[PDB]
């Protein structure tokens, strides 16, 4: 966790292999692999990445040294001085050179040319390019890099007419108003870039961040959209985000979607924000899933490879959860088994039943505790998310192939389960069965049954007897009632639910040392109280005077000043 | 000893400045001196007490301040200090932890199967009254319940004690917040004092409020008082209550039932 500890082993480390003046083939590789554990740790920003790279270039490893860089962008985005060292770095090499040299200095174009400080970039192309012979190619790049809103855009109007000697204004016109409409764009954005550039100062404040200029330079560059505005409010996020906020991603998120791009480019800008982002956050996850799902209709096959690999990498991180399992579910017999009504209807049925097969060999095969990694269903069962599953059987068993027998012969069997006597849809997809069916011998022996042996949440067991009080009064007569009623434990369907509706543990039918009374006035704290063991205060005095009062006796007198407490709190929490 | 001797007759033009003059650096250098002004009028009236360290200091400027002419007159110097059936009782303070805090309203549910979720322990403990917080930490198997009234959390303790959640019978007691147990937990790494604070009061007489109350989600309600008028509203804020808390509550948990069926909530 301690990414402070962290940036000083690095430091540490370095400073061993660098004093000791060795190779240090140990030190070398630990720091290396001090550099692997903190990058799959840490983002690692780029002025602290960039000495990493410095090193293995130093150590002369130069497979190793293009990879780092591609890392590199992923965890910077406006990383133009991992990109320069990277363009700078790649030119001093072999026969896949010309064409490697410019796909990187392309895809950067494509990364950070639409940045206030990317003059040097496009120059840097521009120097490789002037090394090269291809002025027709210098040309091309002088043209873009016009039409930008760029730092030095006049210094290189200026330039690139007086070097270009040969073809300067081949087209006047089209260079001239292409700069001058970079011009009225960079005057537009030196208001917001200057409010930026007043506050950027590291104080360890909220100017340092720059979050409300930021958050008003997104907003100036989200309206006003003349089309550069995808890859300028990419941009503009991508200044601001380097400065882990979520809220920032759906905005950028939001106006995307609104933008229209192919949705390709969404789902990139997703799979960064699932991979960059701190687990727990629990708001872009799901809307991701739901995108993937309403995406699902425009083209088919990939969408679901993405979204299940999607939902195993989400079971990786939060196996307590239970949406995920009921959606991947969902996903499974929409995809894998889809049948329309048109088909003739034997296929429908064996592509239903089926569906039964594979789900009711996935519950059994993990009860009994054989896996089976071939078939996804098998690995994605977590304990907490099985039920989800025993759930899905039922109400397919009973509701599509409509067979009751072998509903109730589900029922009898998992209820005794573990892991699922206690499960909330198992037993409330068991009173809409019970039900449905319109007997009152199960449902009155379930409700009676509902604090004791079957434990759910409060807020579900009231539910359960608030909807079953207004089925019962509805659905049943006093012929029926009357009889239902027996005395040991004095239940009766119109009444007891209104007792049992906030105190779960109720039983329906040596006072003095109980924990009701030993607590009285006071919870938790308990002390023994004294009392007269025989007192009088019930005998009217009217009846006292018939024969005279013994005197009396005592019980717990030494205790008038002990008073005793269990402290939980203390004890398992604080001293663990 | 704290030996106090009562000067009196004083002058008017005496302080309490010049009462500490005659009475410490001589004989003494006497704890304190305080002469009795009038309340409302600031004139002395004449007579003050004096309270020296020891006793033989004290009475060593008895003898020897008796008569003596102090500002004009001569200042009465004896001594201070040195039968009903019925007493009120007085009684010592319990030092205030987290039990005998008469505020303290945040159980500390304890015992946890760490299978358990914050939804599905809100799920547990909401019907028992409205409800600030219910954040657990990660993995101590214990969690955190705070309620707004001290009634609610008391039924619940009554009513969830040794209640299984997840297969596991679970321990509630009281437990202090998440603030209070940092500070308990650096304070008692360098276990210097551990000393706690007592919980905010809701500056009552307050009149809307029946306590132990839910409400999920225009009013002109009449604010006769067998209804209720303002509530806590559920995570907040305070909400005027309206005509309409059956309907939407009832509306909610047929909602709850036909979606928690399916599986959209395990709470």
């Amino acid at each position: 966790a301690l990414r402070g500890l962290d940036t000083q082993f690095l430091q540490d480390n370095t400073a061993l292999v660098q004093a000791y003046r060795g190779l240090d083939w140990s030190d070398i590789s630990s720091l290396t692999q001090m550099v692997d554990v903190i990058e799959q740790t840490v983002v690692k920003y780029g002025n602290p990445n960039d000495s990493i790279k410095l090193a293995l270039e130093t150590i002369l490893w130069q497979i190793l040294r293009k990879y780092p860089l591609l890392f590199g962008f992923w965890k910077r985005f406006a990383t133009i001085e991992y990109q320069l060292f990277g363009l700078k770095k790649s030119i001093a090499v072999l026969a896949t050179s010309v064409k490697w040299f410019p796909t990187s200095l392309e895809l950067w174009c494509d990364y950070l040319n639409v940045l206030c400080v990317n003059n040097p970039n496009e120059t840097d192309f521009i120097r490789n390019n002037f090394e090269i012979a291809k002025d027709l190619i210098g040309k091309q790049f002088l043209s873009h890099p016009f039409w930008d809103k760029f730092i030095e855009f006049e210094v290189g109007q200026k330039n690139w007419h007086n070097v270009q000697r040969i073809y300067e204004y081949i087209i006047e016109v089209p260079l001239h108003q292409y700069a001058r409409f970079f011009t009225s764009y960079k005057k537009f954005l030196n208001e917001k870039n200057l409010k930026t550039t007043r506050n950027i100062d590291i104080v360890l404040r909220k100017t340092q961040t720059t979050v409300n200029e930021i958050w008003q330079f997104e907003s100036k560059i989200k309206q006003p959209f003349f089309n550069l505005g995808q890859v300028l409010n990419d941009d503009l996020e991508n200044w601001s985000r380097y400065l882990y906020h979520e809220n920032t991603w759906m905005m950028y998120i939001k106006w995307l979607t609104k933008k229209n791009i192919s949705d390709e480019v969404v789902v990139d800008i997703y799979q960064k924000a699932n991979t960059f982002l701190p687990l727990d956050f629990k708001t872009l996850r799901y809307d991701f899933l739901r995108f993937l799902k309403r995406k699902y209709r425009s083209n088919n096959t990939l969408f679901n490879n993405i979204f299940n690999e999607t939902v195993s990498r989400y079971l990786k991180i939060w196996p307590n959860d239970i949406l995920l399992m009921t959606e991947y579910l969902c996903m499974l017999k929409r995809h894998s088994f889809k049948n329309s009504l048109d088909q003739s209807p034997k296929e429908i049925l064996e592509k239903q039943t089926s569906f039964t097969k594979i789900l009711e060999t996935s519950i059994t095969n993990y009860i009994n505790n054989q896996i089976d990694a071939k078939v996804h269903l098998q690995t994605l069962i977590n304990d907490k998310n099985l039920s989800i599953v025993v759930v899905e059987l039922i109400k397919t068993t009973w509701l599509v192939l409509k067979n009751n027998m072998q509903t109730r012969k589900y029922f009898n069997l998992y209820q005794k389960n573990i892991l699922i006597k206690n499960s909330v849809p198992f037993w409330l997809t068991y009173y809409k069965f019970e039900k449905s069916n319109v007997n009152f011998t199960k449902l009155n022996k379930f409700i009676r049954e509902l604090g004791v042996e079957i434990y759910l949440p409060t807020t579900v067991m009231n539910d359960i007897l608030t909807d079953y009080k207004t089925f019962y009064l509805t659905h049943s007569n006093i012929v029926t009632y009357e009889s239902s009623i027996i005395d040991s434990n004095t239940f009766d369907p119109i009444l007891y639910p209104e007792l049992k509706m906030s105190n779960p543990k109720y039983d329906p039918v040596d006072w003095h040392k109980k924990t009701e009374w030993k607590e009285a006035g006071h919870i938790g704290i308990t002390t023994e109280r004294p009392q007269i063991s025989n007192s009088i205060i019930e005998c009217n005095s009217g009846t006292l005077i018939q024969k005279p009062i013994s005197l009396p006796n005592f019980r717990n007198l030494e205790k008038i000043n002990q008073v005793k407490i269990n402290d939980l709190y203390t004890e398992e929490f604080l001293k663990e | 000893n704290n030996c106090s001797i009562f000067v009196g007759d004083l002058a008017p033009n005496v302080t309490e400045s010049q009462l500490f003059e005659l009475f410490i650096n001589r004989y003494a250098s006497t704890s304190h001196a305080k002469i009795v002004h009038d309340q409302v009028t600031g004139m002395s009236k004449g007579y003050g007490f004096v309270k020296f360290t020891n006793s033989d200091e004290q009475q060593l400027a008895l003898s020897e301040m008796q008569g003596v002419f102090l500002n004009g007159r001569a200042i009465k110097v004896g001594p201070t200090s040195g039968m009903s059936q019925f007493i009120y009782p007085v009684q010592q303070q319990p030092s205030l932890n987290h039990f005998t805090d008469p505020n303290n309203t945040t159980v500390f549910i304890g015992g946890l199967s760490s299978l358990v979720t914050e939804d599905e322990l809100r799920a547990y403990f909401q019907p028992f009254g409205t409800i600030v917080y219910v954040k657990i930490p990660v993995g101590k198997c214990c969690g955190f319940v705070q309620y707004v009234d001290r009634l609610s959390a008391e039924a619940a303790i009554a009513g969830m004690q040794g209640f299984p959640i997840a297969n596991s019978r679970v321990r509630l007691s009281w437990g202090r917040s998440a603030k209070q147990t940092a500070l308990l937990q650096q304070a008692m790494l360098s276990n210097s004092l551990q000393v706690q604070q007592q919980q905010p009061g809701l500056q009552q007489p307050n009149y809307g409020y029946i306590p132990s109350s839910t409400c999920e989600a225009n009013v002109s309600s009449t604010m006769l008082p067998g209804c209720q008028i303002l509530n806590y509203s559920n995570p907040q804020q305070v909400i005027m209550q309206g005509s309409e808390a059956v309907v939407n509550s009832t509306n909610a948990m047929l909602n709850r039932l036909e979606q928690g069926s399916n599986g959209f909530m395990f709470a």
